[PDB]
């Protein structure tokens, strides 16, 4: 009888546990309830706005076609098909990064002086570096804005606002500042994606910031790169030293980019700030400016 | 037949010159580095079993090249350890000897790669760390520093045209042999060339700094006089033969 | 107590320690996880005892014949720097003089044989490491006279820089009293 | 009123979220189903080849117990488990040493 | 992958390595490393000089 | 106020009755030579230099008991040697005195 | 009864002896160096469970 009552124990137990998994199963299904009440409108969206947006964006006709093309195939029942997920996950960013509209370039080196006068005070050490990188950045191997060079990672502590930083920079270059979650992610999803095959690969975060402003010349702050890894082993590093390469990134492809986007007049930064946690293949493309701190007063 | 290995600090051009042997044979180059390596299980493959199971960094190496011919240099075999269970230097054992790695695979893949053909280099930069059994049959080449003749040389005749050429300082900037001198015999103090790229970079883009705040000499001199304007200080004595007459 | 100060890779801090006086026989001896080039620069130190015997105004018993309970407290002691070894050097020279170290006055430099304090690296660093504790009067060898300019104006207002031109004089700055 | 409109159009769009995986999930035993007529089953040849090796190798009798042992362990996957391909190099270790 | 490993020169029995692999691609494509990971391996081959 | 040391014909009378004074007393009785023991990192613990730094004998002694109080009986304290960094007297003086 | 240690020079023919002693008894010669082992499981066996 105590072997009954034990059974009855561990009936309980596992009356208990199932009663538990089915909540959580409902529970997860009412989120997929409560989420999917704006599914129709992102397909409205994803609709003809979608088109109207592609006008606008006047995406190059090769690019057009790409989007026509899926788009075409995306063509039929909006409701009860996935066509609305191809025809948003690949063409979201592709209607939001209109190619009419890009960042004015402040080919005077003299003007970021200014701009980067009153970053606290000019800091004497970050905005001569920068103002190399300016002026090279306007003359290069092409003359023009093409690395072939590093875009000059920082190196220090992590405590200035380097929010502001990337502001007034982005003033002292007319530039749309943007913000990511890069590092200390360790999927890529945010960095890479994978291609379009599944969900959980997806654009990354960059292309999210990309999605996030129109102009095709923003300014992606692959923020604390310093932490940079990702649990899916395979490295990043063709997509890092891929989009550190012009001539890769104009042809920038990923795992998730199954197009070569035609990330061209695209600007990024850099910003470490550990000295140690590197993946070795971003020994190149990088160069480190001083960034002086703050003391007590 | 053996292979060569360029001993050596690194920076001394040990894989420049593969790219100059790759463009004397009109084939492609690549290089992969076994520096900081410590097991079997990446030079051949992890046996494939999860996302995030890889295969060897010879896959890799022949994966950037587009040809089945390409001249691989194997830098850092040096730093090749095994600090954990794994031995893999006889991996690289079958990797250079002709015959066995004719079908050649990791343990990630499953097909029998040819490599007989593939010539090959392989850079270490000490060969007393080298496995013994790996030391047979290779030639083994210390590659020096060079002098301060010989760096001005590299500066002035292969590596400043590259600095200037980067940032587009292309015959807009002019830079003598005494500011070389002064970046040599008074800056910079290493084995390879490779520190001198980055202050020479520092030089480089100040210049440009000032070449774009406007242009009123197309032609800006950096002579010995001006360069700790463009980079800082001279952080080492210019001559050895300026310290003090020491007694013992 | 000695003020022998290195910059942490990661923030910064002012390396120091509170010392004992229990001398004895050369076995001065710290699991500080040091690097190999401080690995082998303590085995100079090693003879140093001989050297530090001599270039100072330590006594002759010092070539092989003292103890002390020792404890740094970064355990992490590699700073990327010779600033690691010579610390239990500069600990045991005031410990040998017997006579204490110079309240919110510390020291810095690089130790020489012939007796000459040669320049620190990092003035900025070393003096964001002294000004953000919260010391006010810093003893730099005399070469950083055009590395005191090339500081931003903000660091050094509280700051004072008491120039130093040898090792002794680093004594005079660092032992508490007068000589 | 609205509030309880929206509970309302919450339940339905739940109740076709569980519509939605019965099916899709429905789907995955079918696609199991139709998988192990064939598709598992032409992965199992290289089982039966090493099996044969295995078999056709002369060996000690002790041997032969610790194979079929370790090879009856092996049947299950290790295709996406690292606890069986390191069977399947076992059995392959133990079918080409020579006896 | 079929066309590209069938225009990457294959040796046959490598060709029907890969070809046995795609086998174990067609039948997932999405969750677990069950044909994804089979994926990057039939990628790793194409993508290799023959 | 003494503790007792016994004192006359090696290997004779000694830890006999000093068993028999712990029968008595009813205190779990050791027995530590230390002739052998001439350096005070063998009294005190060893500093720390390598991967297995190491007490004294006394902890170690105080280890093979499961209590703060028994009696305890050392051997050989007549000689001395500062062979080592200091003499290994100094800290059994320190086990004398009870506030060190 | 012992099993022939062979000791001598780095240079000197070792591994000639063993080879021509290998077809001299038409045996397949083989060489295991043994630099720097200090597990037991890399030479005898590692544990097969993982
Ligand atoms: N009066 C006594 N009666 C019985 N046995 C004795 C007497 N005196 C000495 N002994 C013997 O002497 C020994 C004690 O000496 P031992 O324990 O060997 O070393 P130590 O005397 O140096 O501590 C005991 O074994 C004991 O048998
Ligand atoms: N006296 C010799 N006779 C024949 N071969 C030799 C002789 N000395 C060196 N060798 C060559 O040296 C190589 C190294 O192997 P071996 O000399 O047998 O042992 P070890 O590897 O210890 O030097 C062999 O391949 C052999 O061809």
């Amino acid at each position: 009888l105590e072997r009954f009552e034990l059974d009855k124990r561990v009936a309980q137990r596992v009356k208990e546990q199932m009663d538990t998994n089915q909540r959580e199963y409902y529970l997860r299904e009412q989120m997929k309830a409560i989420q999917k009440e704006l599914g129709g409108e992102d397909g409205l969206s994803d609709l003809e706005a979608l088109r109207k947006k592609i006008e606008e964006v006047g995406m190059p006709e090769a690019v057009k076609t790409k989007a026509l093309k899926e788009l075409d195939r995306l063509e039929r029942m909006q409701q009860g098909s996935p066509e609305a997920t191809v025809a948003r996950t690949y063409l979201d960013w592709l209607t939001e990064v209109p190619w009419s509209k890009a960042d004015p370039e402040v080919l005077d080196i003299n003007h970021t002086r200014q701009v980067l006068d009153e970053d606290h005070y000019g800091l004497k050490d970050v905005k001569e570096r920068i103002l190399e990188y300016l002026a090279v950045r306007q003359l290069t191997q092409g003359l023009d804005v093409r690395n072939k060079a590093p875009i000059l990672v920082l190196v220090g502590p992590p405590g200035v606002g380097k929010t502001s930083l990337g502001r007034s920079i982005a003033r002292s270059m007319n530039r749309k500042f943007h913000r990511i979650s890069l590092g200390g992610v360790r999927d890529e999803a945010e960095i890479r994606g994978h291609r379009r095959t599944y969900i959980g690969a997806m654009p990354g975060k960059l292309i999210h910031a990309m999605k996030q402003v129109g102009v095709i010349n923003p300014v992606i702050l692959l923020d604390e790169i310093d932490k940079m890894s990702s649990d899916w082993r395979g490295d990043p590093a063709s997509a890092m030293l891929e989009v550190l390469d012009p001539e890769q990134n104009n042809t920038f492809t990923d795992h998730y980019l199954d197009v070569p986007y035609d990330l061209s007049k695209v600007f990024f930064i850099t910003t470490a700030n550990t000295l140690q946690t590197i993946p070795r293949p971003l020994l190149d493309r990088m160069e480190v400016i001083e960034i002086p701190g703050y003391t007590n007063m | 037949a053996p292979i060569l290995v360029l001993v050596g600090p690194p920076g001394v051009g040990k894989t420049s010159l593969g790219r100059s042997i790759a463009r004397s044979m009109n084939r492609k180059f690549h290089r992969i580095s076994l520096g900081g390596v410590r097991d079997e299980a990446e030079i051949r493959g992890h046996r494939r079993t999860y996302i995030g199971a890889m295969p060897g960094k010879l896959i890799h190496a022949m994966k950037q090249v587009g040809v089945i011919n390409p001249v691989i240099l194997l830098d850092e075999i040096d730093k090749m350890s095994s600090d954990w269970r794994g031995d893999p230097a006889s991996a690289m054992l079958e990797v250079l000897d002709p015959e066995q790695n004719n079908t050649f695979t990791d343990h990630y893949l499953d097909v029998p790669y040819d490599l007989s053909k593939v010539f090959f280099i392989t850079t270490a930069n000490t060969l007393q760390t080298i496995p013994r059994p790996l030391l047979d049959r290779m030639e083994v080449i210390e590659i020096p520093g060079y002098t301060n003749m010989e760096k001005q040389a590299i500066a002035r005749q292969y590596l400043w045209p590259k600095q200037v050429r980067e940032s587009g300082m292309e015959g807009r900037i002019e830079v003598t042999d005494a500011a070389i001198l002064r970046v040599i015999s008074e800056y910079t103090r290493e084995a390879g060339v490779r520190g001198l790229e980055r202050e020479l970079g520092k030089i480089a883009r100040k210049g440009a700094k000032f070449w774009l705040e406007g242009a009123w000499e197309g032609l800006r001199t950096i002579d010995a006089s001006d360069i700790p304007t463009y980079l800082g200080i001279p952080r080492y004595r210019p001559d050895k033969a300026e310290t003090e007459p020491q007694v013992g | 107590t000695a003020q022998g100060l290195a910059w942490t890779p990661v923030g910064g801090t002012l390396l120091t320690i509170e010392v004992a006086a229990v001398p004895g026989s050369g076995k001065l001896s710290l699991t500080g996880q040091l690097g190999e080039v401080m690995k082998e620069s303590a085995q100079a130190a090693l003879t140093y005892l001989r050297a530090h015997t001599q270039d100072y105004g330590l006594p002759e018993d010092f070539y092989n014949k003292v103890d002390l309970h020792v404890h740094v407290p970064d355990g992490a002691t590699p700073k990327d720097g010779p600033a690691a070894g010579i610390t239990m050097a500069t600990a045991i020279a005031s410990a040998l003089s017997r006579r204490p170290a110079r309240m919110d006055i510390a020291m810095t430099g690089e130790v020489s044989l012939r007796g000459k304090v040669m320049p620190i690296g990092g003035v900025k660093e070393k003096l964001l490491a002294a000004h953000q504790a919260g010391i006010h009067k810093i003893v730099l060898p005399k070469d950083n006279e055009a590395q005191l300019e090339e500081l931003p104006k903000e660091v050094l207002e509280g700051l004072e820089i008491k120039l130093v031109e040898d090792v002794g004089e680093v004594l005079e700055y660092l032992l508490l009293p007068e000589p």
